[PDB]
């Protein structure tokens, strides 16, 4: 499909397959997202389902693996470098009940 | 006729020896080929004194009388004169075409023509297959008949020769052209069927890859939108869209159109209804409702299309994807002589190239086993190209015959051009070939130049360079050549190279090949040679030019940037050529080309008359004002002008030599480069 | 890594053709043992035994090693070079040296720097005895973009004939007349391209101001018997 | 042997070289690749050279 | 500027045209030029405004007021006014065009639009107003000299050199010589027969001068009618003297150094009140006050960025 394209595509046949389970949720897509651009999802819908639970989908396929130090990849806002992401700080902004 | 010239008193002396010549040898070819061409030149002699006094009652009767003495001798001469070379009988089967088409009419020249068709082998009109089909559909009936009688035989034997140029025909817009050309296939059908539908099926599949529905859309309304908020032309805008919208009234016959009319489909439709309400109650309200929807999706088409590198035949035609072994050959593959080279199959990835018009790269797999790869363009129409190469073809033959030429190996590179419908056909892919634009970007990007350097340092010196005087752009464009070393496509040929002793061998080729097109296309009048249009065999070092649009001058007299150039002869391609310059190869090799084609002028003429004169082509004349009979006399003067070197003035008459002189100046000028488009390169 | 090295660069006691190649074997091992590349450096104990392997890799060795050297090292090792250009010449030897010179002017490393001027006129001179005239061609015109010269036309046309391009060397023949006149052109040139009719007048011109010389009488009797002209050759 | 096959050009007749026409990698790796990637291509293809029935015997 | 009795006028691509002092050399004012360059200057015989044709518009500057924009600008043509004179009355104003017409323009009147057309076959490269007031001669591309008489519309077409621009022409104010100039770098002049009344203006070949290798670009003799000043893209603007035609001086402004690939042509060139100096813009970007007999730089204006083409230069009383 050509790369901008087919993100969005995956992004949205994500949302469709989910949607056959739990019909009835807010979907919120990430497509190759900043660390900013994730904090500002994660505290967003935490903000939202206050304390009924958020699922966090992370698809990684496209980063390098995660690390030892416990961490996960996303990206810089111009595509350039791999950012890591603090589990510890993804686990602040996601909040209790979650999966 | 070297002595006197061609007059009253000369023409029935002529005809009395070549008509003995013809008696004393039967058997050889030029005492009937001398013997049909001055009938011919006896014929155009009494028809332009015609038009020359009488036009500028009784003499029209003459002229019947008059030529027709003239004329059913030159067809009974060309006749005989095919059948004594049969291998090289262009020129002849070319010229007894011209005097079937303009005077077949005439009971007496029909008999001959009927007479003579039947003794040829049928094998002679393969070649002029193009210009029969031409004129399939001529509104005189006699002429007409004969034609139809003709293309029914190369049906039944060669039924590859014709398939692919009668199915073109066949979905013609105009009325009588699709109906001569479908009469002809329903004949075609009993010999073959298979044949038939299997090529009627493959061109349709293949027009719909060409042009996608979003890419019509896209096309559509960039024009729409310029009539109706440019111009203000309400009704003609209508006429650019109320197609589109009967275009996908048919429904989505594919996977890709479905999608269209998926996800946009619901508004066009939509938009359509203010349209139609804008007919019957007239409100500026009502219709910009429409170009608020319109705008709408053509943002969003304008988003996708880059996004569109390559195209899956499942998706886009589905039909082609199925085809197995079909019968129907590989197009511009066949021959009469050698074995068909059938397609087994076409690959299911079409890889688009990105420029504007967003051409696919097809590829077909033989029956040899060998993959052939086309170019699938939409929106260009390809039978001036396909005409264009015919002649490059016959020029080939030429070189090849004169020894000194064919010491030299000069011929022209060429492709196969293969039309589909008025818009869209194939182009045969040339391999390993990269144009000479891309060659240095990627040089340039390497080496860390700038690619605008020379535009950079001219508008540095002033910054109005478009709008400087003629004498003032000469300074500022000499500034920027005597400050860049045009070295790049000379460094690169040597970097880009193995050994030294193939490196000599390429820039040999290089040269003479670059000549040959120098000389050829001086004559064709071929204009608009960017340095996208031209490229060169990464392994031979040959040039081969592409894009023939511009042609017999027509970029000469275009009102904004008319080209004061006969040729791409600038600062980097002679420095790519020996040190010492112009005047080792290219310039020898210019005289050379220079002599054939002047010896040989009656066949170069022939094939140039021959698409000038055709009906369906004339409109690229006609459109550089702002009737044609009149427009087309005098680009075919220009030519004979150039091929017998009265083309710079008429009074004198140079020799090759002087007249490839006078060439080069023209072309070295830098008070005719630098009044060139930027976007030409003369720089480089 | 360096001591077996100049060893090899700098020995050049060699009076033979089978001491030079002793001196080629020498140097391509020792370039295969040094190089910092594993890859290459893997090649050595082959190459040891099977040699037309030292000589495909020679360019390559090279390359990898001469990148390294200090300045002082690449200048040891290109003296080495020039004395078996210039000192003894084998057929084996030079088209080594050659392919590597042209090798060295395709890479980004740059030009071997040989005797001053990149050895242009090192390497054309002895391109030549090889009948590497391609070679020889190709350095006669750097010559020439740097500063022309009558007596580089000369060489330069003489190359084109003995590589078969003679409408190459008459284009040679007309940069002459228009950028030195007239005087620079010598009547042998028009008997070398033969233009046998312009070489005549040519050597008439010179026979007339000049007296009675052995190489002028000759020079014009070799354009009669070539143009044909018996009875004014046997006057 | 030597003068006879001279003889036998001769009666053969010189014949003239356009009608001889019709009658019958090392440095190309170097010019794409940097200079890292480069030496195992080069080594692999001399190796690979060998690597094919008749020298390899011992080798 | 305008009360001083000296102008020096100066202007090229950088958009501005400054005003000089001649017995200084200091920039007394700049005035804008947007949206084009200048291709030739003109002070009115009158002296009271300045004139710039430029690309699609004679723009005209006050000459007396300080520091304002264009009083009178003139549109309404397409593809850069080459050339503009002025009529002794101060009423008429001619033009010629890469649009292939001469035109004529009346100041006292509103009409935008031109009042007369003597159209050509290819650009005219120059126009000059004879001193009688009733011939307007135009050069072109093609080569045509013609002679537009202002009474009768008898155009006298003359062609010294096939296929060869004539660049600039001018006639002397005493109406003995016109001498005109081409690509080749040639300068033709031409004997005048006395016909001013009858209108008779039969021109007579007299010299063709090898004047230059290079481009020439533009002739003026002096308002003595002695010395015929020609300039040239190969760097120097020679001076013919009127009665032999044989090079009196020459005025270079060469590197005196063979690496130095084009530093500037030499473009405008005009002669002072009495043919003492003869000033002359480059596209070096410097105008430079010269020494006629001589040959020296008595001074030099240095304030353009962009190169320099046109000049103007009054000393009228
Ligand atoms: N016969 C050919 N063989 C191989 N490649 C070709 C051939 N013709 C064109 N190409 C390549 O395909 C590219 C695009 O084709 P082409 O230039 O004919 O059309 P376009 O750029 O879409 O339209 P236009 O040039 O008219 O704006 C060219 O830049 C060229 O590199
Ligand atoms: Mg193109
Ligand atoms: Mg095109």
């Amino acid at each position: 499909m050509g790369p901008q394209k087919a993100l969005e595509t995956i992004g949205a046949n994500l949302q469709k397959q989910y949607e056959n389970w739990q019909p009835r949720a807010r979907y919120k897509q990430s497509l190759d997202p900043t660390v900013d651009e994730v904090k500002k999802l994660c505290t967003s819908l935490r903000r939202n389902a206050k304390e009924e639970r958020v699922l966090f989908h992370y698809n990684g396929h496209g980063v390098p693996r995660p690390t030892v130090n416990g961490e996960v990849w996303v990206f810089n806002k111009n595509y350039t470098q791999y950012i890591p992401l603090s589990i510890y700080d993804l686990q602040t902004w996601m909040g209790s009940p979650s999966i | 006729l070297n002595l006197q010239g061609i007059n009253e008193s000369t023409i029935p002396k002529v005809l009395q020896y070549y008509s003995a010549a013809t008696e004393h040898d039967r058997s050889w070819y030029k005492a009937w080929h001398a013997w049909a061409v001055m009938n011919f030149e006896a014929v155009l002699h009494y028809k332009h004194q015609n038009q020359a006094r009488d036009e500028k009652k009784k003499v029209t009767e003459d002229l019947s009388k008059t030529l027709l003495m003239y004329t059913v001798p030159a067809v009974q001469g060309f006749f005989r004169s095919i059948s004594l070379s049969r291998g090289n009988n262009l020129q002849d089967t070319l010229r007894v075409l011209t005097l079937w088409f303009d005077y077949g009419h005439w009971p007496d020249v029909n008999e001959a023509l009927v007479e003579g068709v039947k003794a040829i082998q049928i094998d002679t009109w393969l070649q002029v297959i193009p210009q029969l089909i031409a004129r399939i559909d001529t509104p005189r009936p006699l002429v007409g008949r004969l034609i139809h009688q003709l293309l029914t035989d190369i049906g039944r034997y060669h039924p590859q020769a014709l398939i692919y140029p009668l199915t073109v025909a066949s979905k013609s817009t105009t009325t009588a052209r699709h109906n001569a050309a479908n009469k002809i296939l329903k004949n075609m059908c009993e010999h073959s069927n298979t044949l038939v539908q299997q090529a009627m099926m493959v061109s349709e599949e293949l027009i719909r890859v060409a042009i996608l529905w979003h890419e019509m859309w896209h096309e559509g309304l960039e024009e729409a939108s310029r009539l109706y908020f440019g111009e203000r032309n309400v009704k003609g805008m209508f006429e650019v869209l109320e197609p589109l919208h009967a275009m996908m009234e048919r429904g989505p016959q594919t996977l890709k159109e479905t999608s269209f009319n998926q996800a946009y489909g619901r508004d066009l439709m939509e938009a359509q209804e203010w349209c139609r309400k804008y007919m019957k109650s007239g409100n500026v309200k009502d219709l910009t409702q429409a170009w608020d929807l319109y705008y709408h999706v053509f943002r969003r088409i304008s988003k996708q299309l880059p996004q569109l590198t390559s195209l899956e035949l499942q998706y886009v035609s589905p039909k082609l994807l199925m085809c197995r072994d079909l019968e129907l050959a590989v197009p511009g593959t066949y021959d009469p002589n050698q074995p068909i080279i059938r397609i087994q199959s076409i690959a299911p990835s079409l890889q688009v190239i990105t420029s504007k018009q967003r051409p696919r790269k097809l590829t077909l797999m033989g029956s040899n086993g060998h993959e052939f790869v086309f170019l699938l363009k939409g929106h260009e129409d390809l039978r001036q190209d396909e005409r264009v190469m015919q002649l490059f073809g016959l020029v080939n033959t030429l070189l090849a015959n004169d020894p000194t030429s064919l010491r030299k190996n000069l011929s022209i590179q060429r492709y196969a051009v293969i039309p589909l419908s008025t818009n869209s056909g194939l182009i045969g892919w040339v391999p390993h070939c990269d144009t000479l634009h891309a060659l240095i970007r990627d040089y340039r990007e390497k080496k860390k130049i700038l690619l605008n350097i020379e535009h950079r340092i001219m508008l540095r010196m002033a910054p109005d360079y478009d709008h400087l005087t003629l004498m003032q752009k000469v300074e500022v464009f000499e500034h920027a050549v005597n400050n860049t070393a045009g070295d790049d496509l000379a460094k690169l040929l040597w970097l880009k190279s193995p050994s030294s002793e193939v490196w000599f061998d390429r820039r040999t080729n290089y040269t003479r090949s670059l000549a040959v097109m120098s000389m050829v296309g001086y004559i064709l009048g071929l204009g608009d040679r960017h340095p996208s249009n031209l490229m060169l065999d990464r392994l031979s070092g040959k040039i081969l030019h592409i894009d023939f649009g511009d042609c017999f001058e027509v970029a000469m007299t275009r009102e904004k940037f008319p080209e004061k150039i006969p040729f791409r002869l600038t600062r980097m391609l002679t420095n790519a050529m020996e040190v010492t310059g112009l005047d080792g190869n290219y310039r020898i090799t210019c005289h050379t080309v220079m002599e054939v084609l002047r010896e040989h002028k009656d066949s170069v003429m022939a094939v140039l008359e021959a698409f000038v004169y055709d009906p369906l082509l004339n409109w690229r004349l006609m459109d550089t004002n702002t009737a044609l009979n009149k427009k087309a006399i005098q680009i075919i003067n220009r030519v004979r002008d150039k091929l017998t070197g009265r083309d710079f003035s008429h009074d004198d008459t140079l020799d090759v030599p002087t007249q490839v002189e006078l060439l080069i100046k023209q072309a070295t000028s830098h008070e005719n480069l630098c009044q060139c488009y930027i976007g030409w390169c003369p720089f480089w | 890594s360096t001591i077996n090295l100049q060893k090899a660069w700098g020995a050049a006691r060699r009076v033979s053709k089978d001491d030079w190649l002793e001196w080629l074997r020498r140097l391509s091992l020792e370039l295969l043992k040094d190089s910092s590349s594993p890859s290459l450096r893997s090649c050595w104990a082959l190459a040891q035994a099977y040699n037309p392997m030292a000589r495909d890799l020679f360019n390559a060795a090279f390359v990898s090693c001469w990148s390294e050297l200090n300045e002082d090292q690449q200048d040891e090792l290109i003296r080495s070079i020039e004395l078996a250009l210039t000192s003894q010449d084998i057929a084996e030897v030079t088209q080594t040296l050659l392919n590597l010179a042209e090798f060295m002017e395709h890479s980004d490393k740059g030009p071997l720097p040989l005797r001053d001027d990149n050895g242009i006129v090192l390497l054309g001179e002895r391109a030549a005895k090889c009948r590497a005239y391609a070679k020889a061609l190709h350095y006669k015109e750097l010559e020439f973009q740097k500063g022309p010269t009558p007596a580089i036309l000369e060489s330069l046309i003489s190359i084109n004939n003995k590589l078969q391009q003679p409408e190459a060397a008459a284009g040679v023949l007309e940069y002459a007349m228009k950028h030195f006149g007239e005087l620079e052109i010598q009547a042998t040139w028009y008997e070398k391209l033969h233009e046998w009719e312009d070489a005549l007048v040519a050597y008439d011109k010179k026979m007339d101001t000049n007296k009675d010389d052995p190489e002028l009488m000759l020079g014009r009797m070799r354009c009669l018997e070539a143009l044909g002209e018996w009875g004014q050759l046997h006057q | 042997t030597r003068r006879e096959a001279i003889r036998v050009l001769g009666l053969l007749g010189a014949l003239d070289p356009y009608k001889h026409k019709v009658n019958i990698e090392m440095l190309v790796n170097m010019g794409n690749l940097p200079l890292d990637e480069f030496y195992p291509a080069v080594s692999m293809v001399a190796l690979m050279r060998i690597f094919r029935d008749q020298s390899l015997s011992h080798h | 500027v305008g009360s001083d009795p000296v102008i020096l006028a100066t202007a090229g691509y950088d958009h501005t045209v400054r005003f000089w002092q001649a017995h200084s050399g200091i920039c007394t004012r700049t005035v804008q030029h947007q949206d084009s360059q200048v291709n030739a200057l003109e002070v009115t015989p009158d002296r009271s405004m300045i004139a710039a044709a430029g690309y699609q518009h004679i723009r005209m500057y006050d000459l007396n007021s300080n520091n304002p924009n264009p009083i009178i600008s003139y549109d309404g043509v397409n593809k850069n006014i080459a050339s503009v004179g002025f009529h002794e009355d101060g009423r008429w104003m001619y033009t010629g065009g890469e649009d292939c017409t001469a035109r004529i323009w009346d100041l006292r009147s509103r009409n935008l639009q031109c009042q007369r057309i003597f159209q050509v076959n290819a650009p005219i490269n120059c126009v000059c107003l004879h001193p009688n007031q009733a011939e307007l001669i135009v050069g072109d591309q093609s080569g045509a000299i013609h002679i537009w008489d202002l009474k009768t519309d008898h155009n006298e077409q003359l062609i010294p050199e096939p296929e060869v621009s004539i660049t600039s022409a001018h006639i002397d104010p005493d109406a003995s010589y016109m001498a005109a100039v081409n690509s080749t770098g040639n300068c033709y002049v031409w004997n005048l027969t006395g016909g001013i009344g009858d209108e008779v203006t039969q021109l007579i070949p007299k010299t063709k001068i090898p004047a230059h290798t290079r481009y020439a670009l533009q002739c003026r003799f002096s308002p003595d009618s002695t010395l015929l000043a020609t300039c040239s893209a190969d760097q120097t603007c020679k001076i013919w003297r009127t009665s032999n035609f044989s090079l009196m001086t020459e005025l270079s402004i060469k590197s005196g150094n063979p690496g130095e690939s084009s530093r500037g042509w030499m473009w405008g060139c005009a002669f002072s009140g009495d043919s003492q100096y003869i000033v002359t813009a480059s596209s070096d970007n410097l105008a430079r006050l010269w020494c006629v007999e001589t040959g020296e730089i008595k001074r030099e204006y240095g304030g353009h960025q962009k190169a320099v083409v046109c000049l103007a230069f009054n000393d009228s009383v």
